[PDB]
RNA sequence: CCGAGCCUGGUGAUAGCUGGUUGUCCAAGAUGAAUCUUAGUUCAACUUUAAAUUUGCCCACAGAACCCAAAUCCCCUU
RNA sequence: GCCUGUUUACCAAAAACAUCACCUCUAGCAUCACCAGUAUUAGAGGCACCGCCU
RNA sequence: UUAAUUUAUUAAUGCAAACACCUGCAUUAAAAAUUUCGGUUGGGGCGACCUCGGAGCAGAACCCAACCUCCGAGCAGUACAUGCUAAGACUUCACCAGUCAAAGCGAACCUUUGAUCCA
């Protein structure tokens, strides 16, 4: 039971993982874009 | 100074690894290789382990 | 150590040795490296790998440990699935 | 009552032999003092009418102080032994 | 018990004579209301840090005043250099101002004659000292 | 060795020793202002906030103004004739929130003694002027000089590798890669006394913040207190080192160039005798004339934010006050006429 | 024979300190680290004995750094 | 150093200790000391006969 | 004694326990009890030092002292394979500890301080 609970939780998190990775990278890039916009003023 | 913090896998695994981040800096989210999953995944800072 | 116990007259074992060292029957002593669990965050990966290893002892260190333990700890133990069963004996050793 | 416990475990003595105690076995820690336990009640069977408790032959839980200082010494109550319960049961059914 | 322990603090842990204790309880019974520990701190502040002796403490009713006011004025004087803790010999380079001049008087005369500073400076010092006490706790 | 002695000295802590030295000297120096200076020194210190020109300067200024701090620097250049340091009003004791990394990745502001910014504003950094910091490597004035323009070249020197590493830390924290990597920033760990020989008549604007008694920190911190009884010899030789460093700065500055001698001490010995002895030594041993430039206008301009001791003939002394616990800071502007 | 009596016992107290340690004869045998440690000890080096088998020392040529001397190390032969 | 006294039996007899006098502190009380007492009392400490000025 | 560790014992209180006396448990004192006095240097002082590292002494493999002559450090920046494994080696004259590393697997395409026990 514990093994399958771990397996299913891991499967769900892995299903979400690529989307979360893309979102985090996009947030970092947009923060950098905001920094450049601030530099432009 | 810097603080040692426990980055916990966001992949649901019990996997955690310790990194060093400045105290004044924001909480850390970092891509790291999860051995159990065998794939790079996000890790989020959970709690401060110590101050160094 | 106690060479002659007050109740049996026997030689005693230094249990601090038993808590730290593994004796391979052939006469070798295995140990962990000191600090292998200490402040790993500031140790390089190579240093951590060196510290995580099981290491043999000197001849004089082995002699000291042999003196500090009794013959019970120096016997053949046929444990079920001993990870050190293969290491308990030496092979192809010239002198 | 003060209840104590050895800090140091006493080695087993055997079957017919008596444990051999040493200086360290005279060191105790107080595990409990019974006098600080919450008060429990005494079961009594009344023999005479008494205010705010009962009349006669009814099992009553009274504070041990009252039961031992007023009821029992004066004969107003009797211990709730099986014999007393039986006797008062015959008394009740004979009415 | 409260009265007894207050008197016992005044006698044993503060070394006030019986007559001095009666004088204290007669001039300012608020000491009884004031909790232990705080009273001991006040007395030791007078004794060690301020260098006052029991006769002068009783004469000036130092125990009557509040600890916050006492600190606010004494620390101001000390940092200003107008007050110096008596040395081991009990002597000082300059005679210290009298406790009547320190605590009994109002803020105006206190800053005009003993400190010779400005009211605004005193307010700033009071706020700073309050912050210091908060941080110390 | 003789173990037993008839009498031993009281064994004062270094803080009390510094207090006794200050009481016996500054009392005479300042007369009736000494009690005020003393209480200010012993009380908390008023920290100014210097925004990082290499960050969201407008946003940080807005946040500080919301915190009710005002840029004393802004409304000073107008009368005196990029630097922006926000300080609370006279009497206010409000602290500044601890600095945090900014959106650009650099610390938004530096919490530093507002008094340790007047020498920078008095050196008169003109655009396209080569700048030297002979020994000033606590950060502070150095970072202030850095946050002045993107069209200027600056060198910072200090014998102490620890202080140089501290400068490097603050540089990585505040100065971006663009400026830090560029030649605009050149850091070194050499001896300033020989800087006259190392470079001569090279720099246009020099800042000589000689090692000083740092009176406030001396009273605050027991560790490495300059007034510890054993280190009396070093304390006594401090004037010689200060004179030598100022002479080296005056030698390195170009003819007609400008230097600012700076100190964090109230001592007239370290304040005016240093400059006069440096002038004498550098006009005799080297036959180079230096003129002390007046900063009375500067005093009036910054009177609102700082209290200045007027009796000092040469240089300007920001004395700490309870209303503005910003001092101490002695600074003298010297133009090399030859 | 009192800065804490005397006697007995624990007690053969403990002593990294001093002193002592008794037949004959032969042989081999001499100047670092840590340590509340430098009046001591443990490890090393040296030393002794016994055993295994196979190179050991000496050693020319070649070889061993830029910055800014005497020599040394290494080893074919012998 | 007030005094007569005491002291290191066995290297010190003293200016040291005590001492009347004085001061300070503590105590409102009985059946084994204090005491078969009770604030002009009792216990403790300091100081030094005494007397004159500040 | 404002050295460390205790409050067993008394005295106070407080809380329970028995309905003045007494038991248990706490706190604060008094009284005491037990125990310790690091090392190297410094005759006319009012301390300095103790670990690690760089340079000279010590010129050319290694190694070499000092109350010797000078200097520096108790980390930061970086990234988050800065992972895992593993031949063979070096080694601060012991040990402890400390270094380097092919091949291989896996991602990708880094430049100093401290043991054990105990938590
Ligand atoms: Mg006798
Ligand atoms: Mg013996
Ligand atoms: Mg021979
Ligand atoms: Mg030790
Ligand atoms: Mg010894
Ligand atoms: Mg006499
Ligand atoms: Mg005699
Ligand atoms: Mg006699
Ligand atoms: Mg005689
Ligand atoms: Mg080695």
């Amino acid at each position: 039971q514990k093994r399958r609970e771990r397996e299913q939780h891991i499967a769900e998190c892995m299903a979400k993982m690529p989307q979360m990775i893309v979102n985090w990278q996009q947030q970092q890039r947009e923060n950098w874009e905001k920094a450049q916009a601030d530099k432009e003023r | 100074k810097n603080i040692l913090v426990r980055m916990v896998s966001e992949a649901g695994t019990g996997f955690c690894f310790n990194t060093k981040r400045n105290r004044l800096r924001e909480k850390l989210t970092l891509l790291h290789y999860d051995p159990v999953v065998k794939q790079r995944v996000l890790f989020v800072e959970k709690k401060k382990i110590r101050s160094l | 150590l106690t060479y002659f116990s007050a109740r049996k007259g026997k030689r005693k074992t230094v249990k601090a040795v038993i808590d730290r060292f593994l004796r391979l029957h052939c006469g070798l002593w295995v140990r962990r490296k000191a600090g292998y669990k200490k402040k790993l965050w500031k140790k390089t990966p190579a240093r951590k790998k060196r510290l995580r290893e099981f290491v043999f002892c000197n001849k004089t260190q082995s002699k000291l440990l042999d003196k500090m333990t009794t013959s019970f700890w120096k016997r053949r133990n046929w444990y079920v699935d001993d990870p050190y069963q293969k290491y308990h004996d030496r092979t192809n050793l010239k002198v | 009552t003060v209840i104590v416990e050895r800090w140091w475990k006493v080695p087993l003595a055997g079957e017919g032999r008596k444990p051999r105690l040493h200086r360290r076995h005279r060191v105790y820690k107080l595990v409990e003092d019974t006098k600080h336990r919450p008060k429990e009640n005494l079961e009594l069977i009344l023999t005479q009418s008494v205010e705010n408790v009962g009349v006669r032959g009814d099992l009553v839980s009274v504070k041990k102080s009252l039961g031992r200082n007023r009821l029992l010494p004066q004969g107003l109550a009797v211990y709730a032994s099986p014999e007393n319960k039986k006797l008062f049961e015959e008394e009740k059914l004979l009415r | 018990q409260d009265i007894n322990d207050t008197v016992r603090l005044l006698k044993e842990k503060c070394l006030f004579t019986v007559q001095q204790v009666t004088k204290i309880l007669h001039s300012c019974p608020s000491v009884l209301r004031e909790d232990l520990g705080q009273l001991e701190y006040k007395f030791q502040y007078a004794y060690f840090r301020m260098g006052i002796k029991h006769p002068d403490i009783v004469k000036s009713e130092y125990l009557q005043y509040s600890l916050t006011k006492i600190k606010q004025r004494h620390i101001y004087l000390e940092r200003l250099g107008r007050y110096q803790t008596p040395d081991k010999k009990g002597q000082t380079q300059i005679p210290n101002p009298l406790l009547k001049d320190i605590l009994r008087v109002s803020e105006a005369e206190f800053l005009a004659r003993t400190a010779c500073t400005s009211v605004e400076e005193f307010q700033v010092f009071k706020k700073l000292l309050a912050r210091e006490e908060e941080e110390s706790e | 060795y003789k173990k037993k002695w008839a009498a031993t000295e009281p064994k004062f802590p270094a803080v009390r020793l510094a207090l006794q030295n200050f009481d016996m000297t500054y009392s005479v120096q300042f007369g009736d202002l000494w009690p005020s200076i003393r209480v200010s020194l012993l009380s908390e210190q008023k920290y100014g906030a210097l925004v990082n020109n290499f960050a969201a300067w407008d946003h940080v200024s807005a946040k500080l103004e919301q915190l009710s701090a005002k840029d004393f620097v802004n409304e000073a250049i107008s009368h005196w004739e990029n630097l922006r340091c926000f300080t609370f009003d006279r009497g206010d004791i409000s602290r500044f929130p601890p600095a945090r990394p900014g959106s650009l990745g650099v610390m938004e502001y530096y919490l530093m003694d507002a008094a340790s910014l007047l020498p920078v504003l008095a050196l008169g950094l003109q655009p396209g002027d080569i700048v030297l910091d002979l020994c000033a490597a606590p950060g502070g004035k150095t970072l202030a000089l850095l946050q002045t323009g993107c069209c200027r070249n600056l060198a910072a020197n200090d014998l102490s590798p620890s202080r140089i590493a501290r400068l490097q830390k603050i540089l990585h924290s505040y100065v971006p890669e663009e400026i830090r990597d560029g030649n605009q920033v050149r850091v070194t760990s050499w001896d300033g006394r020989k800087w006259g020989e190392l470079e001569g008549d090279t720099y246009d604007r020099v800042l000589v913040d000689v090692p000083c008694t740092t009176d406030r920190h001396s009273l605050h911190e027991e560790e490495n207190n300059i007034f510890k009884r054993s280190r009396k010899k070093e304390r006594q030789i401090l004037p010689v080192l200060q004179v030598q460093l100022l002479a080296a700065g005056l030698l390195a500055t170009k003819p007609g160039g400008h230097v600012v001698y700076s100190t964090c001490s109230l001592s007239h010995l370290q304040n005016e005798y240093v400059v006069q002895g440096a002038i004498e030594l550098l006009a005799n041993q080297y036959s180079i004339q230096v003129q002390v430039e007046d900063l009375t206008h500067f005093r009036r301009v910054f009177m609102d934010t700082f209290c200045f001791f007027s009796s000092c003939q040469v240089g300007e002394l920001v004395i700490p006050n309870l209303m503005a616990n910003f001092g101490p800071m002695y600074f003298c502007k010297m133009r090399r006429l030859t």
